[PDB]
RNA sequence: GGUGGGGUUCCCGAGCGGCCAAAGGGAGCAGACUGUAAAUCUGCCGUCAUCGACUUCGAAGGUUCGAAUCCUUCCCCCACCACCA
RNA sequence: CGGGGGGAACCUGGGGAACUGAAACAUCUCAGUACCCAGAGGAGAGGAAAGAGAAAUCGACUCCCUGAGUAGCGGCGAGCG
RNA sequence: CUGGUGUUGGCUCUUGGUCGCGCCUGCGUAGGAUAGGUGGGAGCCUGUGAACCCCCGCCUCCGGGUGGGGGGGAGGCGCCG
RNA sequence: GGGGCCUGACUGCGAGGCCUGCAAGCCGAGCAGGGGCGAAAGCCGGGCCUAGUGAACCGGUGGUCCCGUGUGGAAGGGCCA
């Protein structure tokens, strides 16, 4: 789980390519592998912490969709329970679909 | 980053206004403190909404105030005092005035707004100026005989 | 000041952020002489070369249209009189474009860059008019 | 192959447009000083040569009134970068 | 109210080798194979064009034949396609 | 290990780049010259306050260049040499 | 060995052979074009001769015009050096 309680983006695998040489672009003769190898690239995962209700609550998220987290306060109504959740704003508020 | 403003900042802007900040100060300052909300579009339409109900409500007060200063710079409200001569032995003061319009022409001050500065001795012709914000003199003649 | 009156009242007449076509410069030229006699109009440009290479160099001879009644010194600019100020407006407009597409001519081949930067229609005792030389 | 540097009196070396024989250091020659060697100090020092005159700054040309300076090219060195079927 | 665990192979998805080939070997091959994990289900997947691609052209997706070992791809090698 | 950039914000002082606009920048005694280049140019500038002493800035080949307020109150440059 | 003219250390090809596992290496009359030396016959496609050399791949550079992913271009290839 490194991964976004908003997004879903979530570690990926990616090669690493060790080029050499000219490009041919430049009028080389042209690039060669010196290697390649598996990696990951992770998602730009940070924390936010949220007041709600009269609640803490704490979002893992990309950094890329840590404005969602705000908009997701925004729509704030019935919800004065506890803990716990919600964490019922979430998936069902979210797109609803 | 564009923020409406719950309450005056030194410079940023004063309230309502939205002024555009790093979402860092936004986010983690801003926001959390309730000095200020989200541009969103629906908060945009809440603050633009709020925005009309004050400058209605506001010539709501222009509504009946330069009304009545229309019906009240065409009026002379004459009040009788026993007044020997030139000096009242009782005297008018603003409830007066007040109670010589609910009674005579049937209208109604504050008096509390009439701006009389100490109740009126002696006689005349008499001009006040009344209120709230732009607003009429009133012309009132206080006579004798009561 | 280090302009008289004379010309502080000339200060005004132009707003040199504004780019004036010839039109717009020939005609508005003459409010731009307060001088007693006769002034001359001079065409002023900056010019796309390096002038201080042998082959960069423009100059030339030329016979303006409506007759009097170039070369580029070493800082790339350029100077020489187009007419006088006693001229008719329209009599200034076809002297101006008779320069300007007199220069075009002899732009040399390492010219880099453009070859009419700037180019200030003035007066022997005006101030400067940044104008359009392509119109 | 590229970019940045350079070239100067015997070695070095600064080096400027308002002219710089062109600073200086050293070597060399002549001078003073002398236990030895040196250090210090004086003139010589591109050259004819009499003030002064005449070349000269990598090279050829060019700019300009003016080139040891600016410019185009050539040339060689330094340096660094990159590439190689 | 539902889930959980199981199922020969088949399916999808998340991961993913090496011997080997290149008569050495590193890019490349083997191969998205083996294998591990999650899940579906009698199938699974895909599917109703932000498609093709040269024609005023076709008309969702899957599967077979063909196009074709073509077009390409390639230490322009082995070979892939 | 490390530069950039995301997370990552408030207030400052300090600079470098460039573009623009305003303004000064410059000397062989030699032209009386203490002249940056090239146009146009014998004429402007001025008692909307000049030459000039007086404080004052900054520059300086230290001669002057040279602005800031004013006392000052008509002259001062140029062709002409 | 010396001297006078010149630059064939040409372009387009090439009968036929030496050699030879292949690939290569070698010699070459003769035609065409345009030349050079000679009055001419003629000679000249480097040097008395036999060593002074390196397949193909990948790229560089100058051409030319051949291809140019719907069409004109371009990008990028090809061809020749
Ligand atoms: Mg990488
Ligand atoms: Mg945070
Ligand atoms: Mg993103
Ligand atoms: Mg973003
Ligand atoms: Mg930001
Ligand atoms: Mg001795
Ligand atoms: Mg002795
Ligand atoms: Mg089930
Ligand atoms: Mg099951
Ligand atoms: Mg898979
Ligand atoms: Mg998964
Ligand atoms: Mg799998
Ligand atoms: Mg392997
Ligand atoms: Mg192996
Ligand atoms: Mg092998
Ligand atoms: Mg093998
Ligand atoms: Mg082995
Ligand atoms: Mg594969
Ligand atoms: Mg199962
Ligand atoms: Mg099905
Ligand atoms: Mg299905
Ligand atoms: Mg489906
Ligand atoms: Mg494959
Ligand atoms: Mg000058
Ligand atoms: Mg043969
Ligand atoms: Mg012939
Ligand atoms: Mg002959
Ligand atoms: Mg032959
Ligand atoms: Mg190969
Ligand atoms: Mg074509
Ligand atoms: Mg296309
Ligand atoms: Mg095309
Ligand atoms: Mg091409």
């Amino acid at each position: 789980s490194k991964v976004c309680e908003i997004s879903g983006k979530r570690p990926i695998v990616a090669n690493s390519i060790q080029r050499r040489g000219k490009a041919k672009r430049e009028g080389g003769v042209g690039k060669k592998t010196t290697g390649i190898s598996k990696r990951r690239q992770y998602p730009n995962l940070q924390k936010v912490r949220v007041r709600v209700a009269g609640q803490e609550i704490t979002f893992r998220v990309a950094a890329s969709h840590i404005p969602k987290v705000y908009e997701l306060v925004e729509r704030a109504k019935g919800l004065k329970l506890e803990g716990l959740s919600p964490k019922e704003i979430k998936k069902e508020l979210l797109k609803l679909l | 980053m564009k923020v409406i403003l719950l309450e005056p900042l030194e410079n940023l802007g004063d309230v309502g206004q939205v002024v555009d900040v790093k979402p860092g100060y936004a986010r983690n300052y801003l926001l959390p403190r309730g000095l200020a909300v989200l541009a969103t579009e629906s908060n945009l339409k809440a603050l633009e909404a709020r925005i009309r109900a004050q400058a209605k409500r506001l010539a709501e007060r222009k509504a009946e105030a330069e009304r009545l200063k229309e019906i009240l710079e065409n009026l002379t409200l004459t009040i009788p005092v026993r007044a020997g001569e030139t000096k009242i032995y009782g005297s008018v003061t603003a409830k007066d005035i007040a109670e010589a319009l609910s009674r005579q022409h049937g209208v109604t001050i504050d008096p509390k707004r009439l701006a009389l500065e100490k109740p009126i001795k002696e006689l005349g012709e008499y001009v006040l100026t009344y209120k709230p914000h732009p607003e009429v003199p009133i012309q009132l003649k206080v006579s004798v005989v009561a | 000041p280090k302009h008289g009156k004379r010309y502080r009242a000339l200060l005004e007449k132009v707003d040199p952020n504004k780019i004036y076509t010839i039109d717009e410069a020939a005609h508005l030229v003459k409010e731009l002489a307060t001088a007693k006699f006769d002034e001359t109009v001079e065409v002023h440009a900056k010019l796309g070369i390096d002038p201080r290479r042998s082959d960069q160099n423009v100059r030339g001879t030329v016979s303006l249209p409506h007759g009097l009644g170039f070369r580029n010194d070493k800082t790339g600019a350029i100077h020489a009189p187009v007419g006088k100020a006693s001229f008719p407006p329209e009599k200034l407009a076809d002297n101006i474009r008779a320069f300007i597409r007199a220069l075009e001519a002899h732009k040399p081949e390492g010219a880099k860059g453009t070859f009419l930067r700037s180019v200030y229609v003035t007066t022997t005792m005006g101030p400067s008019v940044r104008i359009n030389p392509h119109s």
